[PDB]
């Protein structure tokens, strides 16, 4: 929890002929979204990835807060074109599936993958600025057909909709802790409850 | 007192905590140690076995002082990892105990018992879902200061009223820095006083007491219990009131975590086991005031007797159980006598039949919502895991039931649905059957199908059936209630039993311990024998109801 | 030396109680038995020991929560020397039965508050389990030393006495040996039984603790000694300003007729009784004398006499309730279940049925009921108990009880007995009906005591004087156009339970059998087409 890396990463963001090589692919397109791997950043520089138990939440907002600047920077065309970046990072090994889940793996960016039990897709300005899709994940086997507990993922408004009702894919997100439902304020996983934020999807 | 107990416990832990047997010291903590780190699971166990050979008064102290020893050996505890720095990383632990000499019932678990050492013994009861409210961290005043790492923890709601400038919260406060938390892990569930040990008059009591993370999922509703200050602010100061520090006073306030007879009764039994004649020698001592009817007795008294197939072809451990209805008219022609019968016997568990409100196996959480009525229970098929039920009224199952016992019989388990919650159960234990048929006996002529009045997807599925026609049989029914009068013959008579109605609680205690599996042979005569039933049943005789 | 504030003395008069406890001989087969074999726990009565003692007596409610201490330590001042080598730490607390003649509670004074006190009521309901807090700590703040407060030995259990530091009890309480406290709430019910009727009695706000905690149950009758208690009003715990009444609740401290018998033995002499009682009941009406009969065995058209029977029940007796369906429903009998919405939390809701147990009860519009209810009359009956399994208590409800209704299932085969009110039609009759109320227009307190003794003292039995009728009877009962059979017999033995629960008789024969034949024949008979 220090503060240089945000000024650094923002110089890191001008590993890096991927960079120069994604900017260029990613473009007139206007996507609002910027999307690294896991090896991308320590291609890079290693320091970043590790990030990623310990100040994803910041990184995500570093990221953003960068992905801004360069960006625009880069492109002022996007100056009329909403004018905000939403990233969309790639893959973040590991994986922890639907019972691999731990209290411990929370509050960190992880990939996963998971299925969908429900889909608010057509619905949602906090709800409005996400929707929610509930999850589980697993084939049939007597062992892993006992009923797991589900997930239940949050989409914060540039993963949405890329998520479809029988989509076994890949969620990779935050993992975070953040159960305000303790007192009446929140929803999250059940008993290791973990309220995810999200960050990547597979495909239907 | 608070920081010498908190610190004079770790130096008697500690080296009592070097795992001690099979030689000594380094070696065995190390694989307790190992154990531990590498599925992080961070749970143990310390035996009270040799504490009290190295200090009891641990063993003790601990009842007398485990609320404040807790959160510094707690925290002491935590370099297992051999590094401090991959300590703080760490989420909890959960540890537990060995062979404590005692256990409490829960009128036992008194308020000058409260809190205390728990020995954990009863009956799951009406649980919930789970969820890990918050022990330590801050919400601090964002326009004042920042973490204090301490509100919530106990069941509680804010924390922090010490010492302002922010820190007192004579301010206000909300926001939490969430990445900041002991977020932990728990339900609360309703645990009962077991009925089975109870004295007739009892009315069992529904503790809600906690399945926290380590205890979580390993039980279900019906089962087992195997788990500086400010100012001198001093009390009578205008604005302070007990109403808000009550509500824990309205509560539990403890939790939990994860010989000459016997071979005598034996030689008796060993003697009952020599016995010939042994099912008359069982069966009026369990059946004594029904006449007629010796097979269907007979079977019940078998249905009492278990005895299992695993599972060896991957599919389900097969039945051992059994379902088997008594069928005829109307409670009075004894079947009630028999699910009354079957109560002189624990692992046992009886109904008003079905005609009954009794919303139980319709299972719910109890306070879905704000609070709810139906509730996670199917005592009605449950509460008797690993020992029967027993219906009158089957008939009167109409729906919730109804499909409920199709699978539950066939799977032995209650898969809950609610489409926002979901589950299954594990119900094995039998099911004792009576039901009266449409209006009376009419069977004579029709055909079961109707008379029995229910569904085929379940008669079907009865291991046998049996009948209590009534008749009146003058050449009998002079005798009959002859006796009757004679067991209303109160004053001056005692039933005469071949023995004890206990001895035998303890014979089918005795009797399923020994196992049985049938020879290279014995095959055959099921085999020539099933083929021959089912070769008069197969070649068009007389039939009473096409099953084979 | 002295306490103002109830006049009591240094001891005031300790040392004649010593050596009460020596003198009292003829206690001294008691005074070894409570430390040598562990029984503490005095259980005195309406202390009669006023023969003895009048200054050690007088003070025996009069102030006596000075005392009482002073006798659990004056006994204990003796019993310590008695018997030290026993198990000595069994303290005694008296606990009285049968206590002084209370002033029906009802009538009590707002005086009478430091008053030793019995019931004469009935249970509504229990606590179940609501104990509170003992002992107390604070931390205060010179380096925060955790400060006895209730800790203390000498200060009080106030309110706000214990208004800091929850943890310093609520943790600590279990490190520190204050594991919280213990009492326990009722609501019971003062019932005269022959109240005046409308004005009605007085419930309870019990709660005292000790671990006769449970030792009364809800429905329960009256055995019960206590103390008051009352606590004045605030208009508000956040104010000072004051409902002048205080909130009365109780310390449970609890644990001629032979001449009427022989008129009794008159009319148990006199042979036609079940005639002139018969004669006797529900007089009001002329003819169907035979309905009248059986309530008697019981006790033992639109309201066409019928609630007025059934109000000759109620009027007759206590131990009784009358309702109906169609507004009140198994309500209220039973299965009411509901809440104290002012706390919001379950009750055991229930009614006349949980009246009923050993009771007689009087239904009425018995077509009106539901499925919804009557399900309860299906599985009460085949039961005399109700399993109430519910949110707060799950248990069995013993109403162990008798009923009987009218209205206008397949499951007569359960009912006492009810008869056909059908039209004679017969002018004479009407006339003979209407001379019953032209001519309209004491034996019960006797009956109400013939009923009782037999209820209080006498118990069939029905052995081969006559336990062969019976199994010649149903023979003879079922034959006729061949049930009987069936429970008929356990009917029957119902039936002929009543005249040698009559008659003082403890044995039976055919007659006091055989009456019990016509009525469940002509039951039969009138119930049969």
């Amino acid at each position: 929890p220090r503060l240089e890396i945000h000024h650094r990463f923002k110089n890191f963001l001008r590993g890096h002929n991927v960079f120069k090589e994604r900017i260029s692919d990613m473009c007139k397109e206007n996507r609002e979204s910027l999307v690294v791997n896991y090896e991308d950043l320590a291609a890079r520089e290693h320091v970043l990835a590790y990030f990623l138990p310990e100040a994803p939440a910041e990184l995500l907002q570093i990221f953003d807060e960068a992905a801004l600047e360069v960006v625009l920077a880069m492109y002022p065309k996007y100056d009329r074109i909403t004018n905000h970046i939403h990233v969309r990072i790639s893959h973040l090994p590991l994986v922890e599936e639907l019972r691999s889940l731990r209290q411990l793996h929370l509050n960190q960016l992880i990939r996963t993958s998971g299925v969908v039990t429900s889909c608010t897709g057509v619905l949602p300005t906090i709800y409005q600025n996400y929707q929610r899709i509930r999850i589980q994940e697993s084939p049939g086997k007597v062992a892993a057909g006992r009923l797991p507990r589900s997930k239940d993922a949050i989409l914060l408004a540039d993963l949405v909709d890329s998520c479809k009702p029988g989509d076994e894919i890949e969620l990779t997100g935050i993992y975070h802790n953040n159960y305000d439902g303790s007192l009446n304020t929140a929803n999250g996983f059940p008993v290791f409850a973990t309220v995810i934020l999200a960050n990547h999807v597979a495909k239907k | 007192v608070r920081d010498e107990v908190a610190e004079k416990c770790q130096k008697l832990f500690l080296d009592f905590l070097e795992e001690f047997q099979s030689s000594d010291g380094e070696i065995k903590y190390l694989q307790l140690a190992e154990e531990l780190i590498r599925p992080e699971r961070n749970t143990l166990v310390v035996s009270f076995v040799d504490l009290e050979q190295f200090n009891q008064q641990l063993s003790t102290t601990i009842q007398e002082e485990f609320y404040r020893v807790y959160p510094y050996l707690c925290r002491a505890l935590k370099t297992f990892v051999k590094d401090r720095k991959e300590i703080p990383l760490a989420k909890d632990f959960y540890v537990a105990f060995q062979d404590l000499p005692t256990r409490h019932k829960i009128r036992e678990l008194t308020s000058s018992r409260i809190g205390l050492l728990t020995r954990i013994s009863g009956q799951v009861v009406r649980t919930h879902p789970v969820h890990p409210e918050l022990v330590s961290g801050t919400f601090l005043c964002l326009d004042c200061q920042t973490v204090i790492r301490d509100v919530e923890q106990q069941f509680k709601y804010t924390q922090p009223n010490i010492c302002r400038n922010p820190v007192c919260a004579n301010r206000r406060r909300f926001l939490l820095d969430t990445n900041k938390s002991r977020f932990v892990d728990f339900q609360k569930v309703r645990i009962q006083e077991t009925q089975a040990e109870l004295p007739r008059g009892s009315i069992p009591r529904s503790l809600e007491v906690i399945l926290r993370a380590e205890a979580v999922e390993s039980a279900q509703a019906g089962d087992k219990c195997d788990f500086g200050v400010d100012g001198y602010e001093t009390e009578g100061i205008r604005g302070l009131r007990a109403l808000g520090v009550r509500d824990l006073s309205y509560r539990l306030v403890f939790l939990a975590c994860c010989n000459q007879m016997t071979v005598k009764e034996w030689e008796k039994v060993f003697e009952m086991s020599q016995d010939k004649n042994l099912y008359h020698n069982l069966c009026t001592s369990l059946f004594p005031t029904i006449h007629g009817n010796d097979e269907v007795k007979r079977g019940v008294l078998l249905m009492l007797f278990g005895g299992v197939p695993k599972t060896t072809g991957e599919g389900t451990s097969l039945r051992g159980d059994i379902n088997v209805c008594i069928v005829g008219d109307p409670s009075t022609a004894k079947s009630q006598f028999l699910k009354h019968v079957e109560e002189f016997s624990p692992r046992a568990v009886y109904t008003s039949g079905k005609a009954s409100s009794a919303a139980g196996l319709t299972a719910a959480v109890v306070r879905d919502e704000e609070s709810h009525e139906f509730v996670i229970e199917a005592g009605a098929l449950m509460l008797a895991d690993n020992g029967v039920c027993c219906i009158d009224e089957f008939d009167k199952m109409d729906v919730r039931d109804q499909v409920a016992i199709h699978e539950a019989m066939e799977q032995q388990t209650i898969s809950i649905t609610k489409a926002g919650v979901k589950a299954t159960l594990n119900a094995r234990t039998s099911i004792l059957a009576a039901a009266n048929p449409i209006s009376g006996h009419y069977d004579r002529s029709k055909s079961l199908k109707q008379n029995i009045n229910l569904s085929a997807p379940i008669m079907s599925r009865f291991d046998l059936f049996f009948i209590l026609v009534d008749e009146c049989n003058e050449v009998t029914d002079y005798a009959i209630a002859r006796r009757i009068v004679d067991l209303h013959s109160r004053i001056e008579e005692s039933i005469d039993r071949v023995y004890s109605l206990d001895d035998i609680r303890r014979y089918l205690l005795f009797a399923r311990q020994f196992k049985p599996k049938i020879s290279k042979e014995s095959e055959d005569f099921i085999v020539e024998q099933y083929k021959h039933l089912r070769q008069r049943d197969g070649s068009g005789v007389t039939k009473s109801s096409w099953r084979i | 030396l002295v306490i103002w504030g109830t006049d009591v003395n240094v001891a005031a008069c300790k040392e004649n109680f010593q050596r009460f406890l020596q003198r009292f001989i003829d206690y001294m087969q008691r005074l070894g038995e409570i430390n040598v074999i562990g029984e503490p726990f005095l259980n005195v009565n309406c202390e009669h020991i006023k023969s003895f003692d009048k200054n050690l007596y007088r003070q025996l409610i009069s102030y006596p929560q000075e005392v009482i201490p002073t006798f659990d330590m004056a006994v204990n001042e003796i019993f310590f020397d008695r018997y030290p080598d026993s198990i000595l730490e069994h303290q005694i607390q008296v606990r009285p039965f049968n206590a002084l003649k209370t002033k029906n509670m009802r009538n009590l004074n707002p005086e009478d508050i430091d008053q030793l006190i019995t019931i004469s009521g009935m249970v509504i309901r229990t606590s179940q389990l609501i104990p509170e807090m003992q002992e107390a700590f604070f931390q205060c703040q010179v380096c925060a030393h955790t400060t006895r407060v209730e800790m203390d030995r000498g200060r009080i259990a106030e309110p706000s006495v214990c208004g800091r530091c929850h943890t310093t009890h609520s943790m600590a309480l279990i490190h520190n040996r204050s594991l919280f406290s213990d009492k326990q709430m009722i609501k019971l019910q003062e019932s005269p039984e022959d109240m005046p009727a409308g004005q009605t009695p007085h419930t309870v706000i019990l709660f005292a603790h000790n671990d006769l905690v449970d030792k009364v149950q809800p429905g329960d009758r009256v055995n019960v000694t206590g103390i008051y208690r009352a606590v004045p009003i605030r208009v508000n715990p956040r104010v000072s300003n004051v409902k002048s009444v205080y909130k009365t609740h109780i310390d449970v401290i609890h644990y001629f007729s032979e001449k009427r018998v022989e008129l009794l033995k008159e009319l148990s002499r006199k042979p036609d009784i079940y005639e002139r009682l018969a004669s006797a009941l529900a007089p009001s009406i002329y003819e169907h004398e035979d309905i009248k009969k059986g309530i008697l065995l019981q006790l033992f058209d639109p309201g066409t006499s019928k609630s007025q029977l059934l109000q000759y029940v109620y009027n007759l007796v206590p131990r009784g309730q009358y309702t109906s369906g169609k507004g009140s429903s198994a309500v209220g009998l039973t299965a009411y279940v509901m809440k104290d919405p002012e706390t919001r939390q379950l009750v055991l809701q229930t009614g006349a049925l949980v009246l009923s147990d050993n009771g007689i009860c009087c239904i009425d519009e018995f077509d009106k009921m539901n499925e919804s209810t009557r399900s309860v009359l299906h599985e009460v009956m085949e039961q005399q108990t109700l399993s109430i399994a519910k949110a707060g208590i799950i248990c069995q409800l013993n109403a162990r009880t008798s009923v009987l209704a009218a209205a206008n299932h397949t499951l007569l085969s359960r009912f006492d007995l009810i008869f056909l009110l059908l039209d004679p039609q017969d002018e004479a009759y009407d006339r003979r009906l209407a001379h019953h109320l032209v001519a309209l227009y004491l034996d019960m307190a006797v009956l109400k005591d013939y009923i009782a003794y037999a209820h209080s003292t006498i118990m069939p039995r029905l052995s081969e004087e006559a336990s062969q009728a019976l199994i010649e009877a149903y023979v003879d009962m079922r034959k006729i156009g061949s049930s009987a059979y069936p429970r008929q017999l356990e009917s029957l033995i119902r039936l002929a339970e009543a005249h040698a629960k009559v008659r003082l008789s403890n044995k039976v024969e055919a007659i006091d059998v055989e009456e019990a034949k016509r009525l469940h024949r002509e039951a039969l008979k009138q119930s049969a087409t």
